[PDB]
RNA sequence: AGUAUGGGAGAGGAUGGUAGAAUUCCAGGUGUAGCGGUGAAAUGCGUAGAGAUCUGGAGGAAUACCGAUGGCGAAGGCAGCCAUCUGGCCUAAUACUGACGCUGAGGUACGAAAGCAUGGGGAGCAAACAGGAUUAGAUACCCUGGUAGUCCAUGCCGUAAACGAUGUCUACUAGCCGUUGGGGCCUUUGAGGCUUUAGUGGCGCAGCUAACGCGAUAAGUAGACCGCCUGGGGAGUACGGUC
């Protein structure tokens, strides 16, 4: 129901998984959509086409609002992070702009111990 | 006597009150003894990241030579001043008194 | 260098507000500790960023 | 980052220009630096290898 | 800490001639001096091992000192540590 | 061998304060079916509204980039920034004392991590432990959780592949190339090029070694003092003693 005309897209890639968020300005989301959302359960969830498919469910469902221009933040490692981009080229949002907003610790917590597999 | 070089923060608001503080500061310092070197206002200016949720400040640089008690005492009225949020304070060979790159 | 010369400052210090390595500048290993030092007072003084 | 687009770049150059800058800033390594602990004991010996490697690398160049 | 204006009063207090800074009787009240001095630090700061192992090391360069001018001349050891106050 | 005076570099030590990033938890906003995890799964979390995103709080621990065969310390070790107290080292020229030295049985001081005592603190991680897997079994490796501990104050313990597997001090014996902190000289203007000194590295003549290798930072040539070894197990064990 409601309009807004600029957007961002946040892109939560992991090793695991992608989730695509459709969010206005100041962050209050409007679409969402993950790997499992669409299938390729378990270990299937971390293809770059699964992240395609996903980045196409949101923003074919954000449209619904209405958003010609949209900014994209990826954060975290792992595939899909290009792939969930091009999806969204391709449905056809213009993107205005592309950063990379994964955090890092100036030596905060200690990481997990290392696998021995 | 040591030498000392101090840089305040003042909030925008007491941008006007910045004057009497400051006034107070040196008269303090000379009542200790001291020699106020230099003193600059470098006026507002634009945080390079907000500090508590504010995004303009008000800048001033003194250059100080005192002993020990009044160091203790400026660093007491520093700490409990509300208007500053943020002070620097350096140990300094030498005394400086030449105009400084950021006042222009 | 002291950590007023913002203007020196910046230039070490890549987009996104890194300290860029004496292997890099060609800049002498004292030269490179004066600056490192100027660089982290100016960040805490608010003058430039620590990030971005 | 902050890779802002022109109007005439497509989304391909988009990418291909936003994952190079990515690579200069290397925070990708960064975050599978920080995945797991690492001991002192290996960082050393890591740093260490590191540093033949450079001299190595240095001696070759040279001659 | 002792000044440049302490460390020459002891020096003039001292000395066995004109310009004479390395006379056992100078170098014993330098690090008489100094010794007596330290307390105060170590008795604020008791877990400072590295600044301690300085001061053992004046009080062991004290103690060669002393013997070696008691061993030259028994007079002048006596005297000097009358003058400091130090037991032997 | 030591002292006085000028100058210099440093994560050397102790006390207090403070800054930014991130993890966790909490309260709201938008929002709606998944999230998480693996070799693949399952345990687990989720419509009692999770995960994702934005805002605001609470708290603890650690200091990205700089960062380096870099630096400092007797060794163990030491890393954001600021102040206070404090040790040693390097460097120049004068002046001063006049062998005041080296080593060191007993002795004494310091001494990673784990562990212990009393009182605090507890984000993250994680012995023990619980569950899910894999397996012929799995008491493990893998996954989801998780207490001691890791942190602070005041004490104890005195051990490590505590390693350069190389005791300390001194003198002498081809050279070549780096790098850190200083001194001097030369061009000539800003930067370079020669030397010397104290560290830290790479090669290598002679010499040495069973060989590998070491080679002015010796494992070469000699001197002073100390510690230690005498086939493999039994055994750093039993008994006695000290702590
Ligand atoms: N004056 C006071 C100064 C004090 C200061 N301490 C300086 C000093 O006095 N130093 C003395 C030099 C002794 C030297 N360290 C002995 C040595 O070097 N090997 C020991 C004997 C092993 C064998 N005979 C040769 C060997 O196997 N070599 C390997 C090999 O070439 C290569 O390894 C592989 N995989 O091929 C390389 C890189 O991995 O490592 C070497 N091995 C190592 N390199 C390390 C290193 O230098 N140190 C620490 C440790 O890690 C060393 N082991």
């Amino acid at each position: 129901t409601r309009t807004v005309s600029e957007g961002v897209a946040h892109i939560h890639a992991s090793f695991n998984n992608t989730i695509v968020t459709i969010t206005d300005r100041q962050g209050n989301a409007l679409a969402w959509a993950t790997s499992g959302g669409q299938g390729f359960r378990g270990s299937r969830k971390s293809t770059p086409f699964a992240a395609q498919v996903a980045a196409e469910v949101a923003g074919k469902a954000a449209l619904d609002y209405g958003l010609k221009n949209l900014d994209v933040l990826v954060k975290g490692p792992g595939p899909g992070r290009e792939s969930a981009v091009r999806a969204l080229g391709a449905v056809g949002y213009k993107i205005n702009s592309i950063t990379d907003v994964t955090p890092i610790p100036h030596n905060g917590c200690r990481p997990p111990k290392k696998r021995r597999v | 006597m040591r030498h000392y070089e101090i840089v305040l923060l003042v909030h925008p608001d007491q941008s006007d009150q910045v004057v009497g503080m400051v006034e107070r500061y040196i008269s303090q310092i000379k009542e200790a003894d001291g020699q106020i070197h230099r003193l600059e206002d470098w006026g507002r200016r634009q945080l390079a990241y907000p500090i508590n949720k504010i995004h303009k400040a008000h800048y001033i640089l003194m250059n100080v030579e005192c002993g020990q008690s009044t160091l203790d005492e400026l660093e007491e009225l520093f700490r409990y001043n509300d208007a500053i949020i943020r002070n620097l304070i350096i140990r300094r060979e030498h005394a400086i008194t030449e105009e400084s790159l950021l006042a222009k | 260098i002291d950590y007023k010369d913002i203007d020196t400052l910046k230039q070490y210090i890549t987009e996104n507000g890194k300290i860029v390595p004496s292997r890099i500048t060609g800049t002498k290993a004292r030269y490179q500790r004066q600056l490192a030092l100027a660089i982290k007072q100016a960040r805490y003084l608010s003058l430039i960023p620590y990030t971005d | 980052p902050q890779v802002k687009l022109k109007e005439g770049e497509p989304v391909d150059v988009a990418i291909r220009r936003f994952k190079r800058s990515c690579e200069k800033a290397g925070v990708l390594a960064d975050v599978r630096k920080r995945e797991f602990y690492e001991k002192p004991t290996q960082e050393r010996k890591r740093k260490k290898a590191a540093a033949v490697k450079r001299y190595q690398k240095k001696l070759a160049r040279e001659s | 800490a002792l000044t440049n204006a302490d460390r020459a009063e002891i020096i003039a207090k001292f000395a066995r001639a004109e310009n004479d800074t390395g006379s056992p009787e100078v170098q014993v009240a330098l690090l008489t001096a100094q010794i007596n001095d330290l307390q105060g630090h170590f008795k604020a700061h008791k877990h400072d091992h590295h600044s301690r192992r300085g001061l053992i090391r004046m009080v062991n360069q004290r103690r060669k000192l002393l013997d070696y001018l008691n061993g030259k001349d028994h007079e002048r050891y006596t005297a000097l540590i009358g003058a400091l106050g130090l037991r032997r």
